[PDB]
């Protein structure tokens, strides 16, 4: 209701018109950097010159009926004119609050909760003092997950976070990655955040490697704590310790009714043929599959055709 | 698409056929091209023709042959005898320009306020001022030689009538705004604005000068810096600073890191320079905030610091006042005026070209308990006119990285020193007793000192170098560094040379113009040269 | 006793506690860039250093040019900048000898990168300057207001988002007899060779709009071609630059057959800037580009033809005062060509006079040299071809070189059986580099026995090469809120003791300052403690009821346990297993009113903040309003063949259909909804 | 045992100051580090730990707790009715103050078992 | 109590680097004073690491 009124009178001006009009998607990304480029009025002096004043944090409007607006001390906690709150409404809510369940975050930031049980589990050994040379190499610092390319690791990400925003590949193929199930089971009702969920995923499931002038281990847990092995003329030594087959005949026809949403493709039929929307705005015509139409040697039989 | 090779293949049929990239000079920047090639070619094409079609037969040799050999670079030994001391310039005794005044203050202790009291400063002043009693009629004992001493006796009053007139108030306020009276606008400059019109109206009108694009004068070496940074390096009955923890410390060189900045942090706790730090840090923030908060008004500014006495009481100290002007700041080079006024116990008569730019008053009488029996000594304020800048208040605000300096230095030295002697070096630095350095000079030769009176010594050289900033320092710096290299060498029977010894020298010389950080650090690298060859 | 540090050199050694020298640990308070009087003393003196060239007037802007290239051959030890073709085509010839398929491989992976390279490339870095405003804005804005322009005009091609598509809309803009500036609403004309000028001039030095794409193709293939050398510094940094110096000596001091001698030196070039000429850089790419396709050379050869010819902004202009009317005013440089010179002092007036010749519209006309900074790893290629030339093979005599070069420092290193081979290998070298148009400095280097040298402040004694290259962290508060500021800290910390040598000791007093400061500055002290702020309640009241009191983070009374071992741990991860339950589920509650490795906690919270272009927020509007569609745009880039009014329109009706089907609201809105989507696609046909 | 350390020490001494080596000095600091752990050791074999005050009388002192609330409501009833139905002043006086004294005791001992536990 | 356990470990570390490289270090010498120190320094390091783990054991 809101957002489509705010985008009707954003028709009413032209210069914004044909911006809208004249931009595909895949240009966007262009687009959304011409933002600014100055901001950085001494930010430290600011911090403490808002932090002096009384009700420098903004929040909603339920505040309102979460927290009194005085404490047994007889200080305000907030004011109305979002509304404006003061740090001590959210030690207020540290003291006093609502408690919930904490059972899903484990398995969120796992990726962080492995480093404390590697390091309290370890053990030291002495100190040496020489002279020594460091060689470089690629060095991963983030060791991905085997049996996993960079190409399927977003794919799984969106298929687990958007489940409605997917299009094209992952769409017509008849498969199902087997990390997906117990992905989507274990995360069936966190209601965290979807984009610190899929930041956190994309960590701990997608690798990346760099450059590091290391003399020492070269497997990924020894580079985590780099700062604490080498020196300039010390070395400390250290262990560890430890979706059906589719496919698109065109564009929307008017004939064949109101387009449907991918979670709604459940119900089908037994071979009818009907309008979806797929991708960041495509409308394709799609109908499931009589066949198998797989990927097998067949494709390779075409050499009979040739060199008789 | 994704990957990012939709846009050149969509962009590359031509009807068909395939078209890799296309791109033409074809006008105005043919002709700009045209000219932009060596003088004995007219075209581009006949240039890259040329430059295609090219084989190196002798080129580089034959154009070395017919060289005259006026040009060459040769080598001139470096000897024991070859450097001179540097020639530091002469003229009229330099004076003191510092923002505060170092070695001759003294404070108005609040003896030990409650552990719950937490205050507007200008309470504390007032608090600190209520408990002396010895106040006498002022009058000059110096004059300024530029300006009117009148008016900074009726400045001084007027601060004292209404420092006195609170009580006449039914609402107690907050900060105090000075009445603008005439002294006070004089001293302020607030009178001496100069009027801007267009360039078409006077172009007729004479006496018209550029700007102040004068030479700057010629200044001495005096010995009142000497005996300042001597003091500078002194231990005190207080502590001046306090640091929070951190952690427990497993790997051991957690513990050689631990023990190292331990034995760091005792060595230089009790120091000067640290309650020099405390004082710059304070009035900086304090003058910062007040010209921040008010643009209109003619502010009082106290002046107070705070530290532990060695029993373990808190203690507030006041050592003055300072009166903001008018301040409406648009960027970072605006100059905001003022007046500071300090207390004091020493006669300016003994030294009256140190103090050029001050007005000298005395206000009365303080009673001494040492010994047995009390003595009394006069009681001098210092009153001068300055404004300094909104970086500079930035500038001064940030002191605490000379600790980290220093610390960093002698780090810096103990790892060195550990390199070749491959074992751990920080037991036989700090503990041993044995060990002198030399860091001092006498009629009799050199002397000798122990680590805490070198780190102390680095602490200050550090806290100096922060409050006296100029580019003769950083150019003299460059300078002197590279000659003390080219010596270093020399002493390590390496066979030094130079091509040319003397360009160094002069850079020196004008490196050299008033700055008396400069001339002092000029002298210890000539006491140094004395010395390193003899 | 009188006390003074240099003698403390008497017993330790320079190298040692060399670090005491620098005065200074961040930027000083002043500036001595200066106005207009710096840049007439430049231009004077890069003419001066070239008076026997050749002097020309331009047909398409009316400047006079000078050419010293092919100039006569110096005879003094004063700087020349007559360079010679050959030499410098000589010198490459026998760099690309010495290292076959250098030289293909680069254009190569070069050719990728122009062909892929979008627009958005221009959007960051430094200041630019506005030839619309004639004065110095943002980037970002620079653009908006060339695209702006550039669209008024009828030059509308750079919407396919290529880079290369942009440049050939800017040639095809400099090609046009009338430009129109519209400013929010005046009107204003420009004609060909005014709006030619504005498009050749430098800042005093951040470069024009025109001119960052084309240099930026020449920066990326002379870094491809500069990491491929082992005698360049300039891309590495940190250890690698250590492991290059002692290759340099392990390679120089073989000590086979020992009865050979070995001088290094360390040495500074004078009047690097105003001694280049953009002659040569066009001749090196030229010969770089040799069996290539055309358009490649076109592009790569661009830049250098722009610089050759190029206009020198003086600035803001004088002030003027009179000591008995008390006045004062400020006169411009616009109108400086033709002001009566009694007013200015001496040194003034010969500048003025010196320098009118060379005036058009306020601006100086500059050819012969580099203006500050660019084609740095240019001239570093340029100078490591000469060090390449110290070879066997091409001396063709008994003492021979190697060295490694800098942007503009530089340390070499001669063999010979003697002191007479020594020198003239000197000599050699020294004539050598004046005959390209490089000059050393001679009061600013030295000579000595190999085993200690300096490179860019990193001080190499017989096994040690610590470096003082950079300044110490800031250990203060970034300024985003309580949960981002200490990991900022902490990776900072980290980061500075791995890539520099920040010792150990060092770190721990940073952290002790930087939880000082964060504690001063959010106004958490501990529980225990007796300072009192508007906080102190509650936090006492948290303290008191909180049985483990090791479980409380820092911003709420919590003590401090990061120490060296733990710089690489978020402190939730960190505090977890030592913290109650009940405050375990009230600070990760995902239900909070108030919502670099972070976790989200109930303290991130946001603080409240307080011509061309009618308005400069267009952009950001329709991007803010994309996500309240399509929620993915925020965590990859969105693919796609239609525009966006479609995916508005469609989604909009879908969510509207589907939520009228689950009955989670009425009729009344569904049709206005409909209404409203028709009224908008109905004004899209439009 | 100590006659081989100062042996030992000794004679590596001689052996290295005589002709140097990265690893000797390594030695030479291990070693004296391993030897002033001994003699640190051997200053804390002769103190040991106080088990003979870990075992005190435990075993019945846990097990009067209840004997103990046994008695607690049953005197302060006593006291409840003997106040009602006393008809002096001394007694009255006397017994409130005793009221609470019981209370404040009984307050007092159960906080300090229940923190003890 | 617990900080011993943290410092035992650190100690079987230093002990088993140093006996080996004290036996390589015996292995290529060619000098009889090297050979009678290094003869007396096993001697002495396998008694003390034997009185450490019984002390080590003692102490749970």
């Amino acid at each position: 209701m809101e957002r489509i009124k705010e985008l009707r009178n954003l028709m009413s001006q032209s210069r914004t018109r044909e911006i809208l009009t004249k931009t595909t998607v895949d240009h966007m990304a262009i687009i959304k950097k011409y933002t600014s480029g100055r901001q950085e009025k001494n930010p430290s002096l600011r911090m403490k010159w808002m932090m002096a004043m009384k009700y420098p944090i903004t929040a909603d409007k339920r505040i309102t009926e979460m927290v009194p607006e005085r404490n047994e001390q007889g200080q305000t906690l907030w004011s109305k004119m979002r509304v404006m709150v003061s740090p001590l409404a959210v030690t207020w809510w540290n003291r006093n609050g609502p408690m919930t369940s904490t059972v899903h975050y484990p398995k969120v930031y796992k990726t962080y909760f492995e480093k404390v049980e590697r390091l309290k589990h370890g053990t030291f050994g002495p100190v040496h003092f020489r002279n020594q040379v460091k060689i470089r190499r690629r060095v991963d610092i983030n060791p991905g997950h085997a049996d996993l390319s960079a190409k399927e690791a977003q794919d799984v990400i969106m298929e687990v976070v958007f489940p409605n925003e997917v299009g094209a590949r992952i769409l017509t193929s008849e498969s199902q990655l087997t990390i997906t199930k117990e992905k989507k089971e274990e995360l069936q009702d966190c209601k965290i955040s979807p984009l610190m969920v899929a930041y956190m995923l994309e960590r701990e499931l997608v690798r990346k490697t760099r450059f590091l002038p290391v003399a020492g281990g070269t497997s990924s847990v020894y580079i985590e704590v780099l700062h604490l092995t080498q020196g300039t003329c010390w070395e400390q030594m250290y262990t560890p310790g430890g979706r059906r087959g589719f496919l698109i005949l065109g564009k929307e026809d008017r004939r064949y009714g109101p387009a449907l949403s991918i979670n709604e493709l459940s119900n089908l039929a037994k071979g009818e043929k009907a309008n979806v929307l797929i991708g960041q705005g495509d409308v394709v015509l799609v109908m499931k599959r009589k066949r198998d139409s797989s990927i097998l040697t067949d494709s390779q039989t075409a050499t009979k055709r040739i060199r008789m | 698409a994704n990957r990012g090779l939709w846009d050149s293949f969509r962009q590359s049929e031509r009807g068909e056929e395939t078209i890799e990239e296309r791109f033409e000079i074809t006008g105005t920047m043919r002709r700009l091209a045209d000219q932009s090639l060596p003088p004995n070619f007219s075209c581009l094409e006949n240039f890259r023709a040329y430059v295609d079609g090219f084989e190196p037969n002798g080129y580089i040799e034959g154009k070395l042959s017919q060289m005259s050999k006026e040009v060459n670079a040769k080598i001139e030994p470096f000897l024991k005898t070859t450097p001179r001391p540097i020639r530091l310039p002469d003229g009229p005794p330099c004076f003191q320009r510092s923002k505060f005044l170092l070695m001759d203050a003294l404070k108005l202790s609040i003896e030990d306020p409650s552990h719950e009291g937490e205050g507007i400063p200008l309470y504390d002043a007032i608090k600190c001022m209520r408990t002396f009693f010895g106040w006498k009629e002022p009058y000059i004992v110096k004059p300024h030689e530029k300006g009117i001493n009148p008016n900074y006796l009726l400045s001084w009053k007027q601060v004292l009538a209404e420092l006195q007139d609170i009580e006449n108030e039914e609402k107690i306020p907050r900060t105090k705004n000075m009445k603008k009276t005439s002294q006070l606008k004089w001293a302020l400059g607030e009178n001496m604005a100069p009027e801007k019109v267009d360039f078409d109206n006077c172009r007729d009108v004479s006496d018209l000068k550029q700007y102040d694009s004068d030479e700057p004068e010629l200044r001495s070496l005096s010995s009142w810096i000497q005996n300042e940074f001597n003091k500078a390096c002194e231990l005190t009955d207080s502590t001046w600073i306090e640091l929070d923890e951190i952690g427990e410390d497993v790997a051991p060189i957690e513990y050689i890191a631990s023990m190292r900045r331990n034995y760091f942090t005792a060595e230089v706790s009790h120091c000067r320079a640290t309650e020099y730090i405390m004082k710059g840090v304070y009035i900086n923030t304090a003058l910062l905030n007040a010209s921040c908060a008010a643009m209109d008004d003619f502010q009082l500014i106290p002046m107070i610091s705070k530290c532990r006495t060695k029993e373990g009481r808190r203690k507030t100290n006041l050592y003055g006042f300072i009166i903001k002007g008018r301040s409406h700041l648009r960027n970072d080079t605006d100059v905001v005026n003022f007046v500071s006024m300090e207390f004091s116990l020493t006669d300016p008569r003994l030294e009256p070209h140190k103090w050029e730019k001050y007005c000298v008053l005395e206000i009365g009488d303080m009673l001494l308990r040492s010994a047995i029996g009390q003595m009394s000594r006069p009681m001098f304020l210092y009153v001068r006119t300055n404004g300094t800048s909104k970086i500079k208040m930035k500038w001064g605000m940030e002191m605490r990285r000379c600790l980290l300096q220093s610390l960093q230095q002698i780090e810096s030295m103990i790892e060195a020193e550990s390199s070749v002697k491959e074992k751990d070096m920080t037991k036989e630095f700090f503990e041993n007793k044995s060990e002198t350095w030399p860091i001092g000079e006498s009629p009799k030769g050199v002397e000798d000192g122990s680590i805490g009176k070198v780190c102390r010594t680095l602490l200050a050289k550090s806290v100096f170098n922060s409050l006296y900033a100029s580019p003769q320092l950083e150019g003299f710096s460059a300078e002197s560094r590279k000659l003390l290299l080219v010596v270093q060498a020399l002493r390590d029977n390496l066979e030094p040379g130079t091509f040319d010894l003397e360009g160094l020298y002069e850079a020196i010389e004008e490196c050299l113009i008033n700055d008396p950080w400069v001339l002092l650090n000029a002298s210890w690298f000539n006491s140094f040269l004395t010395h390193a060859l003899r | 006793m009188d006390v003074n540090p240099t003698l403390l050199f008497l017993k330790v050694p320079a190298q040692n506690a060399i670090s005491t020298t620098f005065p200074y640990t961040g930027d000083p308070p002043y500036s001595h860039g200066t106005g207009t009087g710096y840049t007439m003393d430049t231009v004077n003196r890069t003419h001066q250093y070239s008076e026997k060239g050749k002097w020309t007037t331009n047909t398409e802007t009316g400047a006079p040019q000078l050419n010293p290239i092919d100039g006569p051959l110096p005879e003094d030890n004063e700087p020349s900048g007559y360079a010679q073709t050959d030499c410098v085509l000589e010198a490459m010839a026998f760099l690309e000898e010495s290292h076959p398929g250098i030289f293909e491989n680069s254009c190569l992976e070069t050719m990728e990168v122009v062909q892929q390279t979008r627009v958005d490339r221009l959007t960051q870095g430094r200041q630019t300057y506005d030839w619309t405003l004639n004065r110095n804005q943002p980037a970002a804005t620079a653009l908006a207001n060339t695209i702006e322009v550039f669209r008024s005009n009828g030059l509308t091609a750079n919407e396919s988002g290529r880079l290369i598509d942009f440049l050939k809309d800017v040639m095809e803009s400099m090609d046009k007899e009338e430009m129109e500036i519209t400013t929010h609403k005046k009107k204003q004309r420009v004609n060909k060779r005014s709006y030619l000028i504005r498009a050749l001039t430098l800042n005093t030095a951040t470069p024009g709009m025109q001119i960052r794409g084309f240099v930026y193709f020449v920066e990326t293939l002379a870094r491809s071609i500069c990491e491929k050398l082992e005698q360049s510094g300039l891309p590495v940094g940190g250890n690698e630059k250590k492991a290059k110096l002692a290759n340099v000596v392990r390679k120089m001091m073989t000590n086979s057959q020992d009865t050979e001698l070995s001088f290094t030196i360390t040495g500074d070039n004078t009047k690097w800037n105003e001694n280049q000429n953009p002659r040569m850089f066009l001749a090196m790419i030229t010969y770089i580009t040799k069996n290539q396709p055309e358009w490649f050379r076109n592009v790569l050869s661009i830049a250098p033809i722009m610089f050759s010819n190029k206009m020198a902004r003086l600035g803001k202009g004088y002030m003027f005062e009179s000591k008995s009317m008390k006045l004062r005013t400020q006169i411009p440089a616009e109108m400086l060509a033709s002001i009566d010179l009694k007013y200015f002092n001496e040194s003034t007036r010969k500048k003025i006079e010196k320098i009118r010749p060379l005036l058009i519209d306020g601006t100086a006309s500059l050819s012969p040299g580099m203006m500050m900074g660019m084609f740095n790893m240019l001239s570093t290629v340029l100078g490591v071809s000469i060090l390449n030339l110290g070879q066997k093979r091409y001396t063709k005599t008994t003492y021979w070189w190697d060295g490694l070069q800098s942007s503009d420092d530089f340390a070499l290193i001669v063999n010979a059986p003697n002191h007479e081979g020594i020198q003239a290998g000197v000599d050699r070298f020294y004539r050598t580099c004046k005959l390209v148009g490089i000059n050393m400095s001679k009061k600013k280097s030295y000579i000595n026995r190999t085993g200690t040298f300096e490179f860019t402040s990193f001080f190499y004694r017989y096994g040690f090469v610590a470096n003082f290259s950079m300044e110490l962290p800031s250990f203060g508060v970034s300024g985003i809120n309580e949960s981002a500021d200490m990991s900022i800290g902490v990776t900072v910390i980290k980061n500075n003791m791995i890539n520099n040598d920040l010792g150990p000791a060092t770190a721990q007093m940073a952290l002790q300052l930087f939880i000082k400061d964060y504690r001063y500055t959010y106004r958490c002290h501990r529980g225990d403690t007796q300072i009192q702020t508007r906080r102190s309640f509650e936090l006492k009241k948290l303290w008191e009821q909180t049985r483990s009191k090791a479980g409380l983070l820092v911003s709420d009374g919590g003590p401090n346990l990061y120490n060296i071992r733990n710089l690489h741990i978020p402190e939730v991860c960190l505090k977890w297993e030592l913290m109650d339950e009940d405050y375990q589920g009230r600070l990760c509650n995902p239900l909070n009113p108030f919502v670099y490795d972070a976790v989200a906690t109930t303290h991130s919270w946001i603080p409240k903040r307080n011509g061309i272009l009618e308005d400069e927020q267009m952009y950001q509007k329709c991007c803010n309003l994309f996500e309240k569609f399509f929620p993915s745009s925020s965590y990859r880039r969105p693919v796609g063949i239609s525009s966006m009014v479609e995916a508005m329109v469609s989604r909009a009706r879908i969510d509207a259909r589907i939520d009228f089907e689950s009955g989670r609201i009425k009729k009344e809105e569904f049709a206005e909804i409909m209404k409203i989507c028709s009224t908008i696609e109905e004004l899209r046909r439009q | 045992t100590v006659s081989s350390f100062q042996d030992i020490l000794l004679r590596m001494s001689k052996m290295q100051l005589g002709s140097s080596s990265e690893d000797l000095n390594g030695m030479i600091t291990q070693f004296e580090s391993l030897k002033l752990y001994r003699d640190s050791l051997g200053e804390a074999v002769m103190r040991m730990g106080d088990l003979h005050s870990l075992q005190n009388r435990n075993g019945k002192w846990r097990e009067q707790l209840g004997q103990k609330f046994e008695e607690i409501r049953w005197l302060i009833e006593e006291v409840r009715h003997r106040l009602k139905t006393t008809e002096n002043s001394f007694e009255q006086i006397t017994f409130m103050q005793a009221l609470q004294l019981l209370f404040e005791v009984e307050q007092e001992i159960r906080t300090f078992s229940f923190q003890l536990i």
